[PDB]
RNA sequence: GGCGCUGCUGCAGUUGAAACGCCCGUAGUUGGCCCCCCGCCGCCACGAGGAAACGGGAGCGCUCCAGGCAGGUUGGA
């Protein structure tokens, strides 16, 4: 890391995101409808009592492969052990793209992938599709029709082996087409 | 120096000096051979101003050694949809070769409207049709239009009359 | 006798349908008429089917007819 | 509706020559039709043509010299590997010595002899002989 | 010329005639085909012996009556008519 | 035309001039025919009739040749384009008329047949406009509600 | 296999067997012409990587042969 930190003079003020995260943590403590207190495993919970600010209050990482961390994950207040940026999982294996078929589950979506199958006797093709279940971190929000890029992780449920890592929005009320990519 | 945009690239000084319309100025005069040698460029958002009085303007120039055409300065863009990072920017349709080369042949003879084009496949050539009534006042200017069009587009061109 | 399709005779080309000509073109045209009581002159479409008035008159001076239109008591030209 | 402009052009040309006409008009025009007529011309099967502009889909006027036994298109445009060309040659062509199958490849439009001269494949669009 | 051997010799038995109008080959047993010849005067309104022009027409052009105009057009190209 | 919902096969149409230029007698500038277009649109004239009036009174063959744009685009540029395009509006009007005729005459099956044809055309065109972003994504033709939307 | 009597190449549907009584219409299939010199598919070519036997195929007289991998510096490409 050859270069070192150019000089803005509003940095320490702009770290008011510390009180932001702190009061979000203290709001989670008051929602007595919950049964478990949710917290990241990478973070002490004694760093919140301190005032010198010297220690970070939220954990995040980079996933590699030229995919950059969204700022909504860096400055969010949610808890997700299955989020690839702020949870306890990793991305490795195949990386694919598809379209959102359904977003009706809890932090889970269905993805529709399209492809062609050649039949040699008839010298022609047929159009085919498959459905893939994927995990949706709160740092993204999607609707049906949007393009997504998903990447492989370890097994996460009976049907899920992938995680949403990029979103390309698609306007509502547009003609739905084959769109293989 | 107030009649041209470029400065200091100076083949014909005298055109700017003679042209001194008080609000108008030109750029980038050119010389094309082939007899009586020959093209004057103008900034695009003044063509409609220049073409207003252009029949009686070209006379007051044809500097008897040369012949003068008034054309607009037009940009041709290479790619449609340049993909710069995360987005694609769309090439304006007026900036293609097919549009600009069609505008040049219309501005080459502006007071007169061509009434037909054909492409002959004999090296392909272009045949341009004009109304017969105005056969005079173009008859002596046709070889200049053909040579200049080949110089600016490299298309063979012949002229016939309605 | 030897006709060339690339340079048809205009006379026998005008008698064909406007669309199956070599280069499609309109059949209509404009023309000048003179008001029967006013010195001036107005330019009128040859296939009009909408009101056309005098500069002075309030009586409509055209009769729509399903083809070329006729006129009431006026004398015409071609430009 | 109208789908294959090249098919209609070639049917019109074959009809006109079978009658014994000197010229024929085909409309509309297109880039593909001009490429097909250019190849037919360069092999010597037709004379001059002319594309006439109408600020629409243009017309073409074709001059005929009585050398065209048949011309057609292959729909759909099946793709052909380099080694299947000959299994197509003995299918469409009257012999192995004259006639032409036209392919589109990433090196342009070309006949089959040049396609095996550059040892590549492509997609078939038509044939004449 | 006709078909050639691999060395350069024509291995063709005979060459059919071609139509002067439609360039089609005549072929044997096409008994509607006609060859005919025109005088080519050239000499003060009187013909010259054994100096003619000669055309041929296949049966397809005759079966529809196309020859009356095509023969005329062919003649106007050889300086025998106008 | 006359061929989507019948066995017509008619070809009657207009063919515009090859040359794209003002008229020899054209005095008008774009800024002064835009004036007449906007005065006619404010008065309540539909865009297909504005072209008729400019053709028949002002001796202008094509508005595009004298301005460089088209009539509906100029209306849109001065904020005077309609909420609903003219052709869809006319089809809805004809549907309302046929339904109101059928309210007194329940034995007219020919009119019911033509009502079906008109409404099928309406749905197809509405889908076109919707996916093209010329109409709200929630636009829907409703037979029962169509009479009072014509006022707005 | 004969069999183009299963037809992608490549059948038949007026009368031999066979065009729904007709109109609308979703899924599906198909869709004129135009900008070239960007991106993403398909497609074509060439590579990398993974099994032999079988199947092709270079060389070799189990006396020939079906074989086999021999052999007189070699070889199983
Ligand atoms: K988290
Ligand atoms: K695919
Ligand atoms: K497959
Ligand atoms: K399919
Ligand atoms: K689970
Ligand atoms: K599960
Ligand atoms: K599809
Ligand atoms: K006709
Ligand atoms: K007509
Ligand atoms: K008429
Ligand atoms: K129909
Ligand atoms: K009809
Ligand atoms: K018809
Ligand atoms: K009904
Ligand atoms: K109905
Ligand atoms: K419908
Ligand atoms: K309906
Ligand atoms: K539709
Ligand atoms: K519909
Ligand atoms: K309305
Ligand atoms: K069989
Ligand atoms: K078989
Ligand atoms: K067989
Ligand atoms: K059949
Ligand atoms: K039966
Ligand atoms: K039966
Ligand atoms: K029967
Ligand atoms: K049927
Ligand atoms: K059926
Ligand atoms: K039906
Ligand atoms: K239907
Ligand atoms: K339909
Ligand atoms: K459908
Ligand atoms: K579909
Ligand atoms: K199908
Ligand atoms: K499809
Ligand atoms: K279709
Ligand atoms: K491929
Ligand atoms: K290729
Ligand atoms: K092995
Ligand atoms: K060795
Ligand atoms: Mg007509
Ligand atoms: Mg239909
Ligand atoms: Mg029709
Ligand atoms: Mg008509
Ligand atoms: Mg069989």
């Amino acid at each position: 890391r050859h270069p070192l930190r150019p000089d803005p003079d509003r940095e320490r003020r702009a770290l008011e995101r510390a009180e932001n995260l702190r009061k979000a943590a203290y709001e989670m403590a008051e929602n007595q409808h919950e049964r478990a207190y949710h917290k990241q495993s990478q973070i002490f919970q004694g760093r919140f009592l301190r005032k010198d600010n010297a220690r970070c209050l939220r954990f995040y990482k980079s996933i590699g492969m030229g995919y950059h961390t969204p700022i909504t994950a860096i400055n969010g207040t949610y808890i997700d052990k299955k989020c690839p940026f702020t949870g306890n999982v990793s991305i490795r294996g195949r990386i694919l793209r598809g379209v959102v078929h359904s977003a009706k589950m809890q932090r889970s979506i269905i993805v529709r992938r399209d492809y062609l199958h050649f039949v040699q006797k008839y010298k022609r093709y047929e159009r085919r599709h498959k459905h893939v279940a994927a995990h949706l971190s709160p740092c993204f929000r999607v609707k049906e029709g949007d393009i997504v890029t998903i990447g492989e992780c370890r097994p996460l449920s009976k049907t899920i082996r992938f995680n949403v890592i990029k979103v390309e929005p698609v306007s509502e009320a547009a003609k739905k087409r084959f769109s293989p990519f | 120096r107030k009649i041209r945009k470029p400065f200091e690239s100076e083949l014909e000084k005298q055109v700017a000096g003679t042209l001194l319309l008080g609000t108008l100025y030109i750029s980038s005069v050119k010389e094309i051979a082939v007899d009586k040698k020959a093209v004057v460029y103008v900034p695009y958002p003044m063509l409609q101003s220049f073409q207003k009085n252009s029949e009686a303007l070209i006379l007051k120039l044809e500097h008897s050694g040369h012949r003068f055409i008034i054309v607009a300065n037009r940009t041709i863009m290479k790619n449609a949809y340049v993909f710069t990072g995360k987005k694609s920017i769309r090439r304006p349709r007026s900036r293609t070769m097919t549009s600009v080369y069609n505008c040049i042949l219309d501005d080459i003879c502006y007071p007169i409207h061509v009434i037909g084009k054909r492409t002959l496949y004999p090296n392909p050539r272009l045949q341009v049709v004009l109304p017969k009534a105005v056969y005079n006042e173009v008859s002596e200017r046709t070889k200049t239009y053909s040579a200049v069009y080949k110089a600016l587009t490299e298309r063979d061109t012949e002229f016939i009359f309605m | 006798m030897n006709v060339d399709l690339l340079y048809p005779d205009p006379v026998e080309e005008q008698r064909k349908h406007k669309l199956k000509r070599l280069v499609q073109g309109p059949n209509s045209y404009f023309l000048e008429i003179k008001c029967a009581g006013c010195q001036d002159i107005v330019v009128v479409y040859s296939h009009a089917n909408t009101p056309v008035f005098c500069p002075g008159c309030t009586s409509q001076i055209s009769i729509p007819t399903g083809g070329k239109c006729a006129f009431t008591s006026q004398v015409e030209r071609y430009r | 509706v109208r789908i294959n402009v090249l098919r209609d052009a070639l049917k019109s040309i074959c009809n006109a020559q079978r009658i014994g006409k000197k010229q024929v008009i085909v409309r509309p025009s297109s880039k593909v039709i001009i490429e097909f007529l250019q190849l037919m011309q360069k092999n010597g099967y037709i004379s001059d043509f002319a594309v006439v502009d109408n600020h629409r889909s243009n017309r073409i006027v074709v001059n005929l010299i009585g050398r065209l036994n048949k011309a057609g298109v292959i729909s759909p445009r099946f793709d052909i590997p380099a080694n299947d060309i000959e299994k197509w040659v003995v299918n469409l062509l009257p012999s192995r010595l004259f006639g032409h199958i036209i392919l589109t490849t990433s090196q342009g439009i070309m006949d089959h002899i040049e396609a095996q001269h550059r040892q590549i494949g492509g997609k078939v669009i038509g044939y004449f002989y | 010329i006709g078909m050639k051997n691999s060395s350069g010799v024509v291995v063709d038995a005979y060459i059919p005639r071609k139509c002067s109008a439609t360039n089609r080959l005549i072929g044997p047993k096409d008994h509607a085909a006609v060859q005919l010849s025109v005088a080519r005067v050239n000499d003060k309104g009187k013909m010259i012996e054994n100096n003619y022009v000669t055309f041929a027409f296949c049966g397809a052009i005759r079966s529809r009556g196309g020859v009356d105009s095509a023969f005329m057009l062919l003649a106007q190209e050889h300086g025998l008519m106008e | 035309m006359g061929r989507m919902h019948s066995k017509g096969k008619g070809i009657s149409r207009s063919a515009i001039p090859y040359t794209r230029a003002p008229a020899p007698w054209n005095k008008y500038t774009p800024e002064d025919v835009c004036e007449q277009i906007c005065k006619l649109a404010k008065k309540g004239t539909p865009p297909s009739r504005i072209g008729l009036i400019l053709r028949d009174q002002f001796a202008i063959g094509q508005v595009k040749n004298v301005t460089g744009s088209k009539i509906v685009r100029i209306l849109k540029a001065k904020g005077l384009a309609p909420e609903i395009p003219e052709d869809l509006y006319c089809m809805i009007k004809k549907a309302v008329a046929i339904r109101k005729h059928l309210e007194r005459s329940r034995r007219d099956k020919d009119s019911k047949f033509r009502l079906i044809l008109v409404e099928s055309r309406i749905h197809r065109l509405a889908r076109y406009y919707r996916q093209a972003r010329r109409l709200p994504p929630t636009f829907r033709y409703k037979s029962d509600q169509a009479a009072a939307l014509l006022a707005t």
